[PDB]
């Protein structure tokens, strides 16, 4: 194969410009391999299949392929949220893994907005004005004043439900309960409960949601949460699957939890990574795709690809050709 | 009597020398009184070893109320770790491990966990069997699942020892072991992948409901020819290994046919191999100790 | 302060060379601010008033405890030199295994298919054999059976901290750091213990002796109160991830910590949770503080950072 | 201004998608600042010109598919000054004679016995340079003859122009360089294989002379006499410092765009106000991403919809 | 087949053992140990017996950052006692060192260091007197000028024992720099070009000098600190002779864009197929003094 690029003498044509990236090189050929991989992934889902619920304790019809998705907290409050909502509203994914910061940020966005800002600003001055900093974004301190006024009754009712009727609470269930209360067609966790897509987040205590739990404890004590039940659900969601795929959009615990789930079934069959980490430190976040096959988390027949770029400038473009051109096919 | 006290390893085994017997042996300390489960192993071990008798199977000569048995230089683990093997040596080692298997099976006793760490060797180039504690008459935790039978792994006939010896033979032929795993599902996956998909005719004996469903809900994979896995072996070796490693428990190679296989037919004489002279629980504590004392009563002045 | 390196004509005296790094410049001089910052913590801790005059927070990721830095961590804990610890999921399973079978070295360019066929796993530029993990099963299973018995009969609730404390007592080996954790009353917290080989192994136990319960609502009440009732605090964070955010949120209740030192190698253009200015914004650290950050690998700076401000005032304890 | 993305439920229309990147934050808002800056450059620009725009690239870009975009930019007299690296001038000519084919994990030892050279994830055959040698040998002979007889002092810029004038191939970016009178400057040319070719030609017909002060005088005098200046830099190295020093002598530049991927922790060249390179009343922009994935999209919104 | 172990502080504080203990520490310390071993092997090969020739000719290069920082003192130690053979530098590596001999610097911005604007005024009043004479020599003596000779000339006028380039001439150690018009030196040259025009500098001879220095050596070694033009220049200079023997890189770049791994150089034939290059991904300031203080410094009376 030769190496060519867009001529640009034919006029601006967007269909060809994003299709000519596959023969440019460097990070462009990685993008082409990624789009080819994801396009190959969806084609298997549409094939018809022609009991299982009791074994997996889940209310959902098994499809030809189950797609796993995960994201890091800083991505949710970065404007990517519209793409995730589009991916979830119509069934296109089956498992979501996040961090407590993600749910904390996503819930408030339905109640109050977030404003832009600049990268270099001293925090000493910003603290007096009452402005917090998250990257290049700035959030007000007034925003956190309505969450405290809205979450306490839910926890009161949860404690009452635990004491009165038999129920044991798991992180996969507290998320679902919050969704029905928000009652809004623009929050991604509202559509999660409607179409029965479970959400997992083992590190739920750490975050601003933890702060609310601590204060409540010294007035109505007794709340209980268990993390051993979620493991069973996530593992049996992958053991009994015909074929699987992974789309990990950031490094951290989300990468470890998703990959380790597929270990019990001799790896996945298609995968793609998008993160900006490094490998010389040896951190799991920066591990190359070929490192996964050593542990037995990515089958030896697949061809994983990994793109080094910020998720903001790549993810919206990737969903433009793969998942949007076949909307009528669902 | 006892002198030349030294160190071997760790109960605990140490070097010793009997002045009266003028022979060199090893002594191992056993303390199973703490747990009935440990005592169950102890009761079977004293009973099983004492009643048996044969050249290849290890023996017990005295008990110091502290067990007196002969000592070997090293086991198969270290030799396989350091030195590679040759055709004649592999042949000799296989003919003897099988000769022992014939007596134990003829003795109508079921063995388990027949891993190479329980096979011993000395300077005279001979092999022996040592450990016999977890055994039964034809949720138990085993040290290693690497060399276990799959109908045990997935919830007992005589095929399990044949499976074990086949695994040892393959591990002798190829430097690395054949079926390495970490999780129970991991080992199941490796075994199924290497040996090929289970056919429905094969899937009749298995009775566990969930396991049967799992094994049914699988894709189809093609069996790998043994020549591809081993490019520097003998055709007879490949044939014998393929016949030994069989998924069907009711249809697999029996011990007598294996000894007379063409590979080992050169050192096999029908008159030579012997047969057993004689054909072959609850939770007590106090009377269990009494039975232990009664069994061990003969080995003291 | 002018720029001036070390002139070797005087000779080779290692003491002067380490101190001279302060005025060298660039990232070398950032290391110079660390030795001054950490020294203040130790100086203030010994002041006369169990509860001390300063609480030291220490955390690490999964890599370091699997590398050779484990020896340094043992020294910082054996002699009652830090008070609480924070770790990740693998930070305990990798630690406990090393007391039964060791790890080996290698390279970075090794492929994956050959290693998978042989049966050797790879992390970074180190290799861990597969037979190591099987030894875990023989030792962890008997202790988990006793775990479920106490809950049903004696009635004791179980949280990750108590589980780590219980596990530390059983190994009985001076090399393992978590042994000294239980022997000196130093709690160890880790919010996500589900991940890693430990979770993979507690899974299969559920199908034989079911009914184990772990709670994450009592750990928050211990971490928060360990800091709300203290005079002065400090931070020493290695790496990044959940371990950083947990510590930062814990220190928030007292209007931020006082002294802090960060050692990691992440980049800031992606806005990931992994600069000190952000901590001042939300309230993680105090305004008057002077945090420092060093951009270097943790395996080349930490042994030097402990070579000063530690292991020198040993008799002072 | 709040934060908002692109709602795909309305359909796909690429005009909106490439504009909505401004509202979303992180490394996408900087893209919007960049597009606004380059649009301002275009508007101000619309022989001496109302605005002079500098352009520079690192040699690894040229061996890739971005080479065609640079050709389009130079085609219609949209840029005025080009500054490159020794490798950049060496690879464009090769492509007009032999092509280059397309992993990061290929070992060099194995490729060594097959005769394959590796640059990034691309491969260039070893037999390619034989044609380069055979074609380049005769021209330097007349070059030296002209030097000895006519008496014309020579600098890298003029030799690059002369080399471009003879190839006569429209795909060559240096063809249109000589036709439109667009100079190309390079500080160090002997670094690349051209230096090796000069060495092999040193022994026979010796006496080739190159100068380095005249090129500096030319670039400085081009920069100093100008109403409005702008900078576009793709990568980092000697080129960026050279451009900054070129624009320093007029108290600064007005607009600038950087697209590189290095970090500032090492302190290397890869802050301009501290040397007056950039003017105080400017708002420089800067984007962290690979050039191969961002530059083609930048030419989509600007430099293409206006002519 | 080696285990992983660290220093046990219970013994005490023994620096010499601590520096060696990095070899089995792992991650980015094993690379440090490999670098130490490689440099020691190179110096040992230099020691053995057969400008005078040497059994092995070593190379050294750097970026403009390190000279402005504190690494200036330690790189002066190397050239003091004829430890190296050829040096290469960028444009800023010459101007910065000359300044330090006249006026100091305090911690107009290079990064984590600040230089006064008035500092550059003093260099002005000193550069024309030497440059004014240089053009006169060309007109009335017929001497050709190259960057190497011009750098060598500059050292002879300082006459101060704290400048690196002053000690370059006392041992006939050439200093090469392909792009010298960049930086403040070219800016000062520009002004002279109007008052007394005529200066000409050639670059074709510099390539000849470096390449003939490369080809006629029995054994070669590469130690380059930082990436950029210097890396490719040394690599292409050593492209002949069918590859170099020993090489150590110290930089912090990444390979996602073409700053590459040492293994890629082998494909071009720049490094021999039987060699084992060593890479280190830490900052230069925090690593180089330790490396010099462990390998070179132990042997002083031997030279």
């Amino acid at each position: 194969t030769q190496v060519r690029g867009y001529d640009f003498n034919r006029g601006v044509n967007y269909r060809a410009l994003l299709e000519a990236f596959g023969t440019t090189g460097f990070q462009a050929t990685n993008f082409g391999r990624a789009v080819q991989q994801v396009n190959a992934m969806i084609e298997k889902k549409l094939e018809p299949l022609s009991q299982h619920a009791d074994l997996t304790q889940s209310r959902r019809p098994l499809t030809s392929c189950t797609i796993f998705l995960g994201y890091t907290s800083n991505l949710i409050s970065s404007g990517i949220r519209e793409t995730i909502r589009y991916l979830v509203q119509h069934n296109m994914v089956d498992v979501l893994v996040t961090t407590a910061g993600g749910v904390e940020e996503d819930l408030i966005k339905c109640l109050a907005p977030t404003y832009l800002g600049e990268f270099s600003l001293r925090g000493k001055e910003l603290r007096e004005n009452g402005i917090n900093r998250i990257g290049n974004l700035l959030v007000p301190n007034e925003n956190y004043c309505k969450f405290e006024d809205w979450l306490m009754p839910i926890l009161d009712q949860m404690v009452m439900e635990q004491n009165t009727e038999g129920v044991k609470w798991t992180p996969s269930k507290m998320i679902a309960r919050l969704g029905k209360e928000i009652n809004n067609p623009e929050s991604v966790y509202y559509w999660a409960q409607k179409n029965h897509i479970p959400v997992f987040s083992p590190a739920l205590t750490d975050g601003s949601l933890g702060d609310m739990i601590f204060f409540h404890s010294y007035k109505n004590p007794g709340l209980v949460l268990d993390i051993v039940e979620d493991l069973r659900l996530i593992n049996t969601q992958a053991i009994f699957a015909k074929c699987t795929g992974m789309i990990i959009l950031g490094g951290g615990v989300v990468k470890h939890h998703i990959a380790n789930a597929n270990l019990m079934r001799n790896g996945a069959d298609y995968a793609v990574y998008i993160n900006t980490a490094q490998e010389f430190d040896g951190s799991d976040s920066g591990a190359r795709p070929d490192e996964a096959v050593s542990w037995g988390k990515i089958r030896v027949d697949a061809q994983p690809v990994k793109v080094y770029a910020d998720a903001s400038l790549v993810f919206p473009l990737l969903v433009a050709e793969t998942f949007a051109q076949k909307m009528d096919a669902f | 009597r006892y002198t030349n006290l030294s160190y071997i390893g760790e109960g605990m085994v140490c070097s010793a020398y009997d002045n009266v017997n003028k022979v060199r042996v090893a002594i191992k300390k056993i303390s199973p009184f703490e747990h009935q489960t440990y005592c169950q192993r102890t009761l079977r071990e004293i009973k099983i070893l004492l009643r048996f008798r044969h050249e290849n199977i290890i023996g017990i000569n005295d008990i110091i109320r502290y067990i007196v048995q002969d000592l070997m230089e090293t086991d198969l683990y270290k030799l396989l770790k350091t030195q590679h093997l040759s055709n004649d040596h592999i042949c000799y080692f296989l003919y003897q491990i099988l000769r022992g298997l014939k007596y134990i099976h003829s003795a109508n006793v079921l063995h388990r966990d027949l891993k190479p760490s329980n096979l011993l060797l000395n300077t005279t180039c001979d092999l022996k069997i040592c450990d016999f504690g977890l055994a039964r008459v034809a949720t138990e935790y085993v040290a290693t699942r690497w060399y276990r039978a799959p109908e045990i792994m997935l919830n007992y006939t005589k095929s399990i020892d044949i499976w074990s010896v086949g695994c040892i033979l393959a591990e002798m032929l190829s430097n690395r072991p054949i079926f390495p795993g970490k999780h129970y599902l991991d080992q199941l996956n490796h075994i199924l992948g290497i040996l090929g998909s289970p056919s429905q005719e094969d899937l009749n004996c298995i009775i566990n409901l969930k396991a049967r469903n799992y094994l049914l809900s699988l894709p189809h994979k093609n069996k790998v020819p043994w020549n591809r896995l081993f490019p520097n072996a003998d055709s007879k070796a490949l044939d014998l290994l393929d016949k030994m490693l069989t998924f069907n428990p009711h249809k697999r190679i029996e011990v007598e046919q294996a000894l007379a296989h063409p590979y080992l037919e050169q050192y096999y004489d029908p008159s030579d191999e012997p047969i057993a002279e004689a054909p072959f629980d609850d939770l007590p504590k106090e009377k269990l100790k009494e039975l232990i004392f009664e069994e061990t009563a003969r080995f003291q002045p």
